[PDB]
RNA sequence: CGAUGUCGGCUCAUCACAUCCUGGGGCUGAAGUAGGUCCCAAGGGUAUGGCUGUUCGCCAUUUAAAGUGGUACGCGAGCUGGGUUUAGAACGUCGUGAGACAGUUCGGUCCCUAUCUGCCGUGGGCGCUGGAGAACUGAGGGGGGCUGCUCCUAGUACGAGAGGACCGGAGUGGACGCAUCACUGGUGUUCGGGUUGUCAUGCCAAUGGCACUGCCCGGUAGCUAAAUGCGGAAGAGAUAAGUGCUGAAAGCAUCUAAGCACGAAACUUGCCCCGAGAUGAGUUCUCCCUGACCCUUUAAGGGUCCUGAAGGAACGUUGAAGACGACGACGUUGAUAGGCCGGGUGUGUAAGCGCAGCGAUGCGUUGAGCUAACCGGUACUAAUGAACCGUGAGGCUUAACCU
RNA sequence: AAUUCCUUGUCGGGUAAGUUCCGACCUGCACGAAUGGCGUAAUGAUGGCCAGGCUGUCUCCACCCGAGACUCAGUGAAAU
RNA sequence: ACACAGGUGGUCAGGUAGAGAAUACCAAGGCGCUUGAGAGAACUCGGGUGAAGGAACUAGGCAAAAUGGUGCCGUAACUUC
RNA sequence: AGGACCGAACCGACUAAUGUUGAAAAAUUAGCGGAUGACUUGUGGCUGGGGGUGAAAGGCCAAUCAAACCGGGAGAUAGCU
């Protein structure tokens, strides 16, 4: 099965109206370190909702 | 739930034998027999016992005029009027469906004795 | 749970020993008989003599199936064997004039009221 | 469907899923704290959870039946000499699962799993 | 493939391509069949009266 | 007439003294408050409007809230119409209980089927599969034709094919009461009754015989 | 002719009516039962096998009935490949021969990841004139619509007898559909047990790995049919053929011209489902926002400041919801999942120690031990303060009341 | 009949029902004696037919285990 | 044509079971097959199990199921013995 | 003893399913036939195109065969597209 006429650079626009990202929304910041991050995550220094959780 | 549970268990007889399976068992039943109602016997062996509370069943296998029969009876049903154990098997399995297949001098069971 | 081509044994003394199952009596498309229901049947095994022969067409009546009765109180009795009663064609009467092994309270009916008494056990 | 069903297949097979979580569980054991796939975490708590349950009460039957269960007298040891005592209080729920990000190999989420009570002088000794 | 009601005797012709060629053609070994039955009819109504 | 909300418990048996089991869904209908009420002059029909159950107060929304509040009520876990015979009369706040089926003969339980999900079409429809074996290629469950050609060179609307199944509103008509239950807030109807143990179910009397 | 792949079978259908059954009628060489024939009627229904590649047909046994046609003699980018239609070989036959036969016989590669239309499902955008959250109405559309046998009516009507009803009521079947898991069952490589070979944990004992889950035996929850509940309706409207009543034109007659009544599974409703994108974008309830300033080409105009509501989305724990989205529950003022406790269920008397036995083994402790998805509890673990989108009373014209 | 058009010849057997099979008949359209005739134990991934066993082949499908399908990340074709 | 499920002569021959160079589990030794991570729909592929029935399927028992070892007893027509 | 029997290696290729822009321009998985011989296999050699070779299928002769491949006559000829 294949195509009988060629689509359109409409059609394909068209079809790709869907395919963009939604970015981040907004970042948590955490308490003690003031460092940002995803929200339920540790933050890039180990943090998490104040405690250091990770020897890093 | 507990409004099931509560539902359940005031139907459940209270008054039922422990048997368990290899035990031969004589059970009695209501049948109308035209419009009068006369108990009738059943005497075999228990070769399988669901236990779920009021939904609990049991099944016997007794050789009637040469001819096997099983029958499943719901334990708390007022048809089955009473239960009643002869003589206790001794067996290891909890469901005895290998007697099927056996006759005689095989589908013998030993007694336990204890 | 009897349906074309089942083999079944024969319950009656009639001359007959298995029967096949040919059609399932009493609708259009109908699948099963189960316990008190006519079929037509033919006589495979026949002793040597008797009052029918192999080859002979009748109609017969289910009386214990492997796949079993079902009562009122959710109570089933299964039996070991499928098993049928042989019948007369047109009258459907038993041409047998005893009766072996156990029957059911599924005959108990106008009809078949010949073959419950002559049955030695009804369960 | 799976109307009402626990369990994750997690691309395996049954035999190759229960020898990774007899791994994986032992890994936690020794070490306290790992970093593993997320779905693969939430399934180790339902593996790990019932070893330090056992080795509350120790007797010789629940040592033998632990090390059915992870075939590692070093765990077994481990479990029954240092995290059924720091366990006894604690009625259930002895690891925590938190979040990193996501493995840059194939972008995966990651999480840590580690136990409740970790003071921190049992990884290395 | 013609049939007599009346009787039961059918024929059939499918050697031709034409529809219309089997069809009389079929219709002669209709003919014959149904003269060979009064043959057989006369024939037994000599042999029943001839026998008595 | 009107009718009820309740919840599907779940399901058991009743023993009969005469021998029989009848199988029962078990069905609690705590008792459902009257927000409002509809009529010929306003909303140009008449019908009540019904709640049920507990919300929490922090999670109901303040244009919920309010609506309940004008009825004189505490909130429940959704609203429900049932529309009105002639000479039936409700006012607001008014707890209608499970002693409307008191008389009743028999009810139209009507909620959400079980959620199938995507589903093909011998589970959907019925269709009979193809042969497992003597050559069948890649075919086995498959719905085989979907038309003709040309004439009418196109698929009819409403062809059979695969897709979603269950979860949709569902009625069975003429379910037996076996008992009713004042007190425990019960009502057992003989067989079975759609959705899932937890479900939501409109219980009314049945509008055939 | 720079290809429109063929009979039959499978799967899936769909329309016509010249109707096979069921429904309504008229005549009968219609006593009754049972038939014959014609008119209306397309709602639903409308076999299984043996033989053959077969369609067709014959035969067996059912059925209320096994209707006739159209759709590329419907359906191979859906299946099959028996038949026919390549190359091998053989028989009969024709030909001197190569070979040939709408003669027969054995064997013989069936590709395609769907762009557009269409169909089944499921979302995003915008719109519906301030924004939001619920519940509806119902324009329109879809599903469904089958029927047997037994009993009463009654051995009454009918008939010389043989036999034997209409009309109406009651019960129990077949087939088809929807739901469900309480029962009977199936499954249950996530629960327990047995057992072969072998390798390992130092060895004994006890376990584990591999051998299709090694082979087996049971089986929880879920899913499920063979399991068990329910369904087809009554009724109403307007009619078909048909039957009539009054009744002229035509002093009578006439169902018809005016007028009036009946009249069928068809039609419109009644039952079930979808349904305001019904752009003709409907209704009802509740909730939220009640600030300054400046400029130009002065208008449903542009900008700066303060303000950010209702609610929403996002994130997380998740679900009898689920391809993904979506839908539902919960997020510490918390039972949303996991663990934990207790129960339940399943398996069937663990290990260890003791006793008996030369030993395998047996007994005692012991209905022991273990026990998934279940029921009831329990904040032990994880569901974070926040941030983000969404504003600031809502156009003009005309009328009707209220000032 | 690997040969018979008419032909599903006729008769018998086997099946509830057998255009195939087996045994016969002879009306051999158009068998026939080394382009061999008629027979034949054994042999055959050879053609036809029947029976026991066994079965999800089917009545009529149901559930389960894995691999793809689907979602995310990276790479990235083709006929037309 | 490829870092291609194909093809390629000779030699060596450990343990336990076993007739065996078959098959299972292992030693010596060597590998985890150069995309992963989730999900647990239809449908397809490769497997497992199945109530009652048992070839009714079909062109045809195609496919699947079943049979299966050693020793001992016992074994028909027909036959070129 | 045997163009004897069962059955691995080895030689083959009957059935099915998959694959049919493949893992593969003929394979894979599960079964299947031969397996002391008219067997099988390595290395080297001989036969050449109207010629070879053929337990014969018009089979094979470098993925090509009712007349190979490469170059030449050659811009063959084409009342056809």
């Amino acid at each position: 099965a294949v195509q009988q006429n060629k689509p359109t650079r409409s059609k394909r626009g068209m079809r790709r109206s869907h395919d963009a990202l939604t970015a981040v929304t907004s970042l948590s910041v955490d308490k003690t370190s003031g460092e940002k991050h995803l929200r339920h995550h540790i933050t890039a220094d180990g943090y998490y909702r104040g405690r250091k959780v990770i020897a890093k | 739930s507990n409004i099931i549970k509560q539902l359940e268990q005031e139907q459940m007889k209270q008054d039922v034998p422990s048997f368990r399976p290899g035990d031969t068992v004589e059970v009695k039943v209501w049948v109308v027999e035209g419009s009068k109602k006369r108990l009738q016997a059943f005497e075999g062996v228990v070769i399988a016992i669901r236990n779920r509370g009021l939904h609990s069943a049991f099944t016997v296998r007794k050789i009637s005029n040469g001819e096997g029969v099983e029958r499943v009876f719901q334990t708390h049903s007022p048809v089955v009027d009473s239960i009643s154990v002869k003589r206790r098997g001794a067996v290891r399995k909890a469901k005895l469906y290998y007697l099927r297949e056996r006759t005689g001098k095989a589908a013998r069971i030993k007694e336990r004795l204890n | 749970m009897i349906q074309e081509q089942t083999m079944l044994n024969v319950a009656d003394n009639s001359g007959a020993r298995r029967v096949m199952c040919i059609k399932v009596l009493g609708g259009s498309h109908r699948r099963y008989a189960g316990v008190g229901d006519i079929i037509k049947i033919t006589i495979k095994e026949a002793i040597p003599r008797g009052k029918v022969k192999k080859g002979d067409v009748l109609k017969a009546v289910v009386v214990r199936t492997k796949k079993g009765v079902r009562r009122p109180d959710g109570s089933v009795i299964r039996f070991d064997g499928n098993a049928c009663v042989l019948l007369n064609n047109n009258s459907e009467q038993p041409i047998g004039t005893r009766i072996f092994g156990p029957v059911t309270r599924e005959l108990r009916s106008e009809k078949f009221m010949k073959i419950i008494s002559l049955a030695p056990e009804v369960l | 469907m799976r109307h009402r069903k626990s369990g994750r297949q997690l691309n395996r097979n049954s035999s190759h899923r229960q020898a990774m979580f007899r791994n994986m569980a032992g890994s936690l054991v020794r070490h306290e704290i790992i970093k593993t796939t997320l779905p693969k975490a939430k399934e180790l708590r339902r593996v790990v959870e019932p070893l330090i349950t056992l080795a509350k009460t120790d007797s010789v039957a629940n040592r033998r039946l632990a090390f059915a269960r992870t075939r590692d007298n070093e765990i077994v040891a481990k479990l029954f000499n240092e995290l059924g005592p720091r366990f006894a209080s604690r009625a259930g729920g002895y690891t925590r699962i938190l979040k990193c990000g996501f493995r840059a190999g194939d972008n995966a989420p990651m999480a840590y799993i580690e136990l409740v009570d970790r003071s921190e002088k049992a990884e290395a000794a | 493939r013609i049939t007599h009601i009346p009787t039961g005797i059918v024929t059939q012709c499918q050697n031709d391509r034409s529809q219309h060629k089997n069809k009389d053609q079929a219709m002669k070994q209709m003919k014959a069949k149904l003269y060979e039955l009064e043959m057989q009819k006369k024939n037994a109504e000599k042999q029943a009266m001839e026998d008595n | 007439m009107i009718g009820l909300v309740g919840k599907k418990v779940g399901m058991t048996r009743i023993f009969t003294e005469d021998g029989v089991s009848i199988p029962v869904t078990v069905i609690e209908v705590e008792a459902n408050r009257v927000t409002q009420v509809k009529d010929l002059a306003n909303d140009g029909y008449r019908a009540i409007q019904v709640t049920t159950g507990a919300k929490k107060a922090n999670r109901v929304t303040k244009p919920e809230a309010g609506h309940f509040a004008k009825a004189g009520v505490e909130a429940g876990r959704g609203l429900w119409e049932f529309r009105l015979a002639e000479g039936e009369e409700f006012t607001v706040g008014q707890s209608i209980s499970v002693e409307l089926f008191a008389d009743v003969k028999k009810v139209d339980v009507t909620g959400t089927s079980k959620g199938k999900g995507f589903a093909g079409t011998v589970k959907r429809w019925n269709f009979r599969t193809q042969d497992a074996t003597h050559g069948n290629s890649l075919s086995h469950r498959v719905p085989g034709s979907i038309g003709q050609n040309q004439t009418p060179g196109k698929v009819f609307k409403g062809k059979k094919m695969a897709g979603q199944m269950g979860n949709e509103r569902v009625t069975v008509q003429s379910l037996d009461v076996v008992r009713v239950d004042a007190e425990r807030n019960l009502l057992l109807v003989k067989g079975a009754v759609p959705g899932a143990t937890g479900s939501d179910l409109i219980v009314k009397p049945a509008v055939k015989a």
